[PDB]
DNA sequence: AAAAAAAAAAAAAAAAAAAAAAAATTTTTTTTTTTTTTTTTTTTTTT
């Protein structure tokens, strides 16, 4: 119980007059400026930060924790207010709502009779002149709940919750404020739109119309109506955070205008939004009451981890001569030896460089063949953690659908909608499939035809689509021209008992479990975090063959092809294998033309993979 | 106003009867150290023993028993007015405390076949297997709303009448004001409650074989919506009433019976643990510090004699290693696998069952019983939501656990595939397109196989004898090839055992009589010295209990390998990958890899955690090493 | 009254008929108490005023 | 339970008006006085100079007037609130401090003639001649009951909706209990209300000449029921209002009105 | 000052204007639950 015309001034007071020193020392009074582009129509969200509003006011910050939607409003209503006082030249007319906005503010003022006291029904909904959308940044005090932990004690409450991304629907446009004309008066008709559903009207309330006494029956208009991009997805408990025997609990998140297209399926996702209840109208309850259903009004989704979205010194380690050597080196350090598996791996993150000429991915796929308790699945799971879109799948756990995709009824709506398995969720990243050789015959047969058309061509009864998996393939299996022929690297791991080597791996062990870390190097490994920058820094920097490289090459080619034809395999695929290893290493290098060294080392890797089958 | 009540007889006894049996300093003072332990960890319901109340007072029991409504409100007013007396503050700041009961309920302990019309209103408990479990939706007890025109703000209050009768007034939602002004619902001011609804099902062993199951609705207001999950076995104890049907000129008979609980617990009270048996088990360590694992593996399967280092590799696995969550988020699992490959009748069907009875969430599985996705998690659809739903399987139910796998070695390929990941990363991994899940199954397996042709071949080399694949092996980090010796002088010791046992009768409570062939008696599943006394009959040995509570308190502890230790267990690995570990005529049983390695670790960090070292000494890798010598080796005769 | 041999193919879930009901009014709060159900599968029209 | 306002700011204004105005200490302590003495002399009705009330605060004196009912509610409540500062005990021995007014009322001040609906709900001092009175009734404010079967003791209270929407619900006096027990009225224990109905007629001298003359009823309640007698030239201030009409179904418009008397006096 | 006539009043009987009281089950819908069918997926057997 507080009066809200205070509340509304001082939020006022702290978009007017907060500043903070975000660009090079410079006070610019970030809100303010925030506010001008608003007016000025060039931005649609603003994301006030609860700790900026803590920098001045903590208790209004509890207020709008313990009360966001009531406060979310009012900060809606003060920039509302404000926008005409920084506006500073006219609007563009971005679009069809823009020009019926100022079409409807043109003729209120024609027809504006300023002293009259209009009828409280006889105004312009405030939702219905935004073009603009106001969200909270939660506070960086808010501990992050869990799913499972936020109750009703949180209902209209701000909670920020982190979680993975099972389903999103594709934006819907759901209508916010429906709009009406009547075939009698000329006068518009508003419904504002707050249940799940609503009824159309059916007679006019115009002036005119009830002076009248006519019909007055009116229309209900996509055009003046007001929509809003509307997205509906369920996040995830995070594995570590589940309680012992318990199965991941999930939350139904709304998402609706700026912030829509920003979460996808897998992606590890930090939710702030407001925790509000949905009426159960309709159901015959089984215990009388207002029970209502539960969701999370989405105010700021951030990626996470993997999904996340330099200086002087970081663009002198790229530059570094070993920089390659470093990124290999730094790849799951707490595995002892396998420098070349790791070369591997990290070229597999990189990628070759798509060329469509017919097209030709630029993707590696590596499969690791080797003896039980080689590393095989720790590697894997690291490649897992470590790519920004990565998908994981061991055995048959997810085998099927699971791997492609199924059709599932929608729930917006209530239709057959596509959801996409671990290949689709890969997409443009990298699927790692330990257990590979013990999968079952039809998967492994999707995963043939996305290691070279890098779709899934599904034809079975209620399904008949052909999904896009353009995804790297890591592969792991134990002991072949059925996956040779295939598989753009095939590297053998055999683990063959020698007193230094294994002295020197119980040691590494030894070391590993004694301090939870692996033991010290001259060189201290990149975090994820570098590694991924780096790794996604090395995608966006095609190089090129000279036609310098064309005879090295060919002769390397049909060298390899001599050896392999004399021993007791190597076809095109071979030379199309050192292609995209060497454009993989350019791009590791930061050139756009690749280069003999190049070469020399995706031969040298070919060379020592071929090796381990012998 | 209306109809206020100025005094009443009835509720003032049952009030001042519950205030006296809270307010317990005349007496030993359990209850109001219940009261000061709940204000303490800030909650707002009491569990109260029927027992002890029928022990106050009779009639009081009766009377809560019998007609529980009116009788737990009175109890719940007298509940708040101590807490008041306590500490006001606190009191002020929950609207009301409730009163969960527990103990033994005579004959309203009752089964969900068994909870008929005669229980209606009543307090009953009921033991069952959650079949539903409802999503947790909250249910608004008071809302707030806000009036823009007039700036005013009301309150409006819904009486929680899910079993007494409801009229259209109370459940009004208010929309607009007294002139048709809009309100504005605030959620911030608003007051709702978690509510759920799930199902407890007859439990399958209980329930009558032939006919079909017997289940009752349960409904579980707040702080008790997330107890239970589907599959659980838990007891639910509540008043068993009838709910309202809606408004109508016509009416058949029929009512909906539920059971609105006033407390919940779980079946798994073997899964949780005083200062002094906390002094005890201190000075227990303390003393003899050296011998005291050796004591404890051969006091574990008292009932089976020999075995030495089978006992204590189940020791080793009932305490479980030390896992390694790395800076990077790689992980190392703690847990321990054996695998007791072995000759018919040598017992390790029985420790496969004492392994059960002993460790805390212990699920047995069978080789063709539990299969795929009974076996580990699974994906199903709600079939009324359309929406994809994930399913706990064996292992995911074991995590942080124990699976006894009997007949291991006769499962299909692709079972045994398929529990790979359970067994070396303890987690399954489960998508369909719908949806994706990690599931966390930390669970250690103890496994029973016997060897292809049904006895062991002793001629034959332990790959041969084992119809299993090395990467298969490799996961048991354990591997104890179990043959039925026939040595004479060890059959005379194992029939000696075994007619002593046999012989073996109940102290008092048997005089020669037989085992009787449940709702009478507390449920024990459900139910709230060192050594043991030298009976002559089963000595010719640690107790059980002691044994449950040391474990327990041992498995906490986190002993960190010392320098030393890693020395000796490196080299010791290096001489065991090096062929002259093994002699000629000897076959190993397991291929040595770095997994063997992580199995010395693990087994050295049990011993220290069986001494509560906090250091894994040269001792413990001593130990350590030469349980994997004897069982990762076996000489093959001619 | 009727004896018949058979066997029982099924068996529903035992449920609570009521035997009596007590009505209250939705204005003054006065009841109707031990209204006398009918046996069997039959049901009762509640009184209109 | 039902509705229950938090935040009224209108009514919070009034009743913090009303208190400073009722404080009086400062202002020669006339208000102050008033309340020692109907304290002392036993009394629970306050009458107010609303030339003191507008002098004070014009805004609450208007308020007052023209929004009687509201206005007096909240000026009944900061009286018990402030007699309840002087003496508690006095307080709560009497639920309701009512208040009556006195003054000079600029144009409220009219005759059973003058007295049209522009002044429904609103504060009229209207004079005239008692033609007829009604024997002094009780009305139940607040029943008590006994149930012998059960030994219950239960309360049930009626609230004033003399101009004000009725139900069925309120109105209803219990006898029986919840399972069909007959109940007792324990009359002692009950709370009632004397209540009277007079007619106040134009007083012939100030009527119109040749014409029939013009009258008003007005209903008096407890410390006012017995201030006047057919032939008495009296003064009565109180609230116009309309009374309500029986649950119909049909309604012609038409509203019989009356003067809630809140305060009564003679020559 | 007394008798008769006139009228003046009091009380009782009667007839409308407005308000108040009395009387009131049956048809159709939908939701849940349960079952049946199709296709895909998985499992098992034979070569
Ligand atoms: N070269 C190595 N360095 C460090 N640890 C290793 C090495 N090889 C195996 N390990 C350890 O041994 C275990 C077995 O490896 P894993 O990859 O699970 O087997 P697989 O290769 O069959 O999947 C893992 O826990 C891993 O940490
Ligand atoms: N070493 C032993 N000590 C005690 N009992 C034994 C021993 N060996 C066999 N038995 C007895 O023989 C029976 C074998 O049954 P079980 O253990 O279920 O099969 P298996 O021994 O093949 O696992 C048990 O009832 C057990 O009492
Ligand atoms: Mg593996
Ligand atoms: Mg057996
Ligand atoms: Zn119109
Ligand atoms: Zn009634």
């Amino acid at each position: 119980l507080k009066d809200y015309a205070l509340e509304k001034e001082k939020v006022k007071k702290f978009l007017q007059e907060f500043y903070q020193d975000d660009e090079l020392g410079k006070k610019q009074f970030k809100y303010g400026n925030q506010l001008v582009r608003l007016a000025h129509r060039e931005q649609v969200a603003l994301y006030v930060d609860l700790d900026d509003v803590a920098e001045d006011d903590p208790e209004l910050v509890d207020s709008i924790c313990e009360n966001a939607r009531r406060y979310a409003k009012l900060f809606a209503d003060a920039v509302q207010e404000l926008l005409p006082q920084y506006k500073e030249r006219e609007v563009v007319n971005k679009d069809v709502l823009d020009v019926y906005i100022e079409h409807r503010l043109m003729m209120e003022q024609r027809s504006r009779d300023p002293g009259m006291v209009r009828s409280p029904q006889n105004q312009y909904p405030a939702e219905l002149m935004r073009r603009f959308e106001l969200y909270f940044q939660g506070p960086s005090s808010n501990k992050p709940r869990v799913i499972r932990e936020v109750r009703a004690d949180s209902v209209g409450k701000l909670v920020t919750v982190r979680g993975i991304v099972t389903r999103v629907s594709e934006v819907k446009p759901k209508m916010v404020v429906a709009t009406y004309t009547c075939d009698q008066c000329g006068a518009e008709t508003y419904q504002p739109i707050q249940s799940p559903t609503f009824m159309p009207l059916i007679m006019c309330p115009s002036q005119e119309c009830q002076t009248n006494r006519s019909g007055g029956r009116l229309y209900l208009q996509t055009r003046g109506s007001r929509f809003i991009k509307f997205q509906e997805m369920k996040m995830q408990e995070h594995s570590d955070q589940v309680p012992v025997g318990n199965i991941p609990r999930s939350i139904t998140v709304l998402v609706e205008g700026e912030n829509t297209r920003i979460a996808q399926p897998g992606d590890h996702v930090s939710v702030t939004g407001i925790f509000l209840p949905i009426l159960r109208t309709g159901f015959r309850q089984v215990v009388q009451g207002l029970l209502s259903e539960t969701y999370l009004e989405a105010h700021r989704i951030v990626k996470m981890n993997k999904s996340e979205d330099l200086t002087r010194e970081e663009l002198r380690q790229i530059a570094e001569e070993d920089f390659y050597e470093k990124l290999a080196a730094s790849i799951a350090p707490e595995i002892y030896g396998h420098e070349d598996v790791k070369k591997a791996l990290l070229l597999l993150l990189v990628g070759g460089v798509d060329q469509s000429p017919m097209k030709i991915r630029g993707n590696i796929n590596i499969c690791l063949m080797g003896d039980p308790g080689v590393a095989k699945s720790q590697l894997l799971s690291y490649i897992d953690r470590l790519a920004p879109r990565s998908q994981y799948t061991t055995g048959r756990g997810s085998s099927g659908v699971g791997l492609t995709a199924a059709v599932l009824r929608d729930s917006v709506s209530g239709e057959l909608t596509l959801e996409g398995g671990a290949l689709v969720l890969a997409d443009q990243g990298v699927c790692c499939i330990d257990e590979f050789d013990k999968m079952a015959e039809a998967d492994r047969t999707a995963i043939h035809e996305v290691m070279e058309q890098q779709t899934i061509s599904i034809a079975k009864a209620g399904i008949l689509t052909t999904l896009n998996a353009r995804c790297s393939i890591l592969a792991a299996a134990n002991p072949p021209a059925a996956l040779l022929s295939r598989f753009d690297l095939l590297w053998l791991i055999q683990d063959r008992p020698d007193r230094d080597n294994d002295l020197r791996l119980a040691q590494h062990i030894t070391y590993v479990h004694q301090h939870s870390r692996q033991p010290p190097s001259q060189f201290e490994p990149l975090d994820m975090k570098l590694m991924r920058r780096y790794i996604a820094m090395c995608r966006e920097k095609q190089p090129m063959v000279p036609e310098s490289l064309a005879d090295y090459i060919t002769a390397a080619y049909v060298e390899m092809r001599r050896e392999a034809w004399a021993s007791k395999y190597t076809s095109a695929r071979t030379l199309l294998a050192i292609l995209r290893l060497s454009t993989a290493l350019a791009r590791l290098r930061m050139v756009d033309v690749v280069e003999k060294e190049d070469v020399n080392e995706a031969i040298r890797l070919m060379e020592m993979s071929k090796d381990s089958l012998l | 106003a209306g109809t206020v009540v100025l005094d009443d007889v009835e509720l003032r006894e049952a009030q001042r009867d519950y205030l006296d049996f809270l307010d317990d300093e005349e007496d030993q003072g359990i209850y109001q150290s219940k009261v000061r332990e709940l204000i303490s960890d800030n909650q707002y319901r009491l569990i109260v023993n029927v027992n002890d109340l029928r022990r106050k007072n009779e009639k009081r029991a009766n009377r809560l028993l019998n007609n529980a409504f009116e009788e737990l409100v009175a109890f719940q007013r007298a509940l708040k007015d101590f807490v008041a007396s306590i500490d006001a503050t606190y009191a002020k700041q929950y609207e009301e405390f409730y009163v969960g009961l527990e103990g033994s309920f005579g004959s309203k302990h009752v089964s969900p076949r068994t909870l008929t019309s005669c229980f209606l209103s009543c307090v009953v408990c009921v033991e069952g297997i959650v079949t539903k479990c409802s999503l947790v939706r909250p249910k608004v007890v008071r809302s707030v709303h806000y009036c823009p025109a007039t700036k005013k703000t009301i309150e409006r209050r819904y009486s929680d009448l899910t079993t007494l009768v409801a009229f259209p007034s109370s459940s009004v939602y208010p929309t607009k004001d007294e002139e048709n002004n809009p309100l504005e619902t605030e959620y911030g001011l608003s007051v709702y409650k978690d509510h759920q609804t799930i199902t407890i099902q007859e439990m399958p062993e209980k329930a009558p074989a032939g006919q079909l199951p017997r289940s009752v609705d349960v409904i579980l207001d707040d702080d008790l919506v997330d107890k239970a999950k589907p599959g659980d076995r838990v007891q639910v104890v509540g008043t068993y009433r009838c709910l309202p049907g809606k408004k109508g000129g016509y009416t058949s008979g029929t009512f909906r019976t539920v059971l609105i609980a006033c407390n919940v617990k779980q079946m798994s009270k073997d899964a949780q643990p005083s200062a002094e048996d906390i002094a005890k088990i201190k000075k227990f360590s303390k003393t003899r510090s050296k011998d005291i694992f050796d004591q404890l593996a051969k006091s574990l399967a008292p009932s089976i004699h020999g075995h030495d280092y089978v006992k204590k590799a189940i020791l080793c696995l009932l305490l479980g290693g030390v896992e390694r969550d790395l800076e990077n988020g790689s992980h190392i699992r703690g847990d321990i696998n054996i695998l007791l490959i072995g000759d018919p009748s040598v017992a390790k069907s029985q420790l496969l069952r004492y392994v059960l009875c002993t460790a805390p969430r212990a699920i047995p599985t069978t080789g063709r019983g539990s299969s795929g996705v009974g076996l580990t998690a699974a994906v199903t659809t709600d079939q009324e939501t359309g929406e994809r739903r994930l399913e706990a399987g064996a292992m995911v139910l074991a995590d942080r656990g124990v699976v006894c796998i009997d007949e291991f070695d006769k499962m299909s390929d692709m079972d045994r595939t398929a529990i790979h990941e359970v067994m070396e990363q303890g987690r399954v991994t489960i998508a369909k397109a719908g949806i994706h899940a990690r599931l966390n199954a930390r669970c250690s397996v103890l496994a029973a196989a016997n060897p292809v042709y049904g006895r062991y071949d002793q001629y034959k080399t332990p790959m041969e004898n084992i119809g299993l694949q090395d990467s298969l092996l490799s996961r048991f980090d354990l591997l104890f090839i179990m043959l039925d010796q026939m040595d004479p002088e060890q059959d005379r010791e194992i029939s000696d055992h075994v007619l002593r046992m046999h012989r073996y009768r109940a102290p008092g409570e048997q005089d020669g009589d037989a085992m009787p062939l449940i709702l009478a008696t507390d449920d024990p599943n459900f139910s709230q010295q060192i050594y043991e006394k030298h009976d002559n009959l089963l000595h010719g040995m640690v107790s059980a209990a002691f044994m449950k509570k040391y474990i327990h308190v041992a498995k906490i502890i986190k002993p960190v390998l010392t320098q030393e230790s890693a020395t000796y267990i490196a080299e010791e690995y290096s001489r065991l990958r090096s062929q002259d570990s093994m002699s000629s005529d000897t076959a190993r049983t397991s291929p040595v890899t770095a997994r063997t390695l992580e199995t010395l670790i693990r087994l050295a960090t049990a011993h220290a955690k069986a001494r509560m070292s906090k250091t894994v000494d040269l001792q413990d890798a001593e130990e350590a090493v030469e349980l994997v010598q004897y069982a990762y080796f076996k000489k093959v005769l001619e | 009254l009727v004896k018949i041999p058979g066997i029982i193919i099924a068996a529903s879930a035992v449920r609570a008929k009521a035997t009596r009901i007590s009505i209250q009014c939705r204005s003054c709060r006065n009841t109707l108490t031990n209204i006398a159900m009918r046996p069997g599968l039959e049901g009762y029209a509640l009184p209109r005023k």
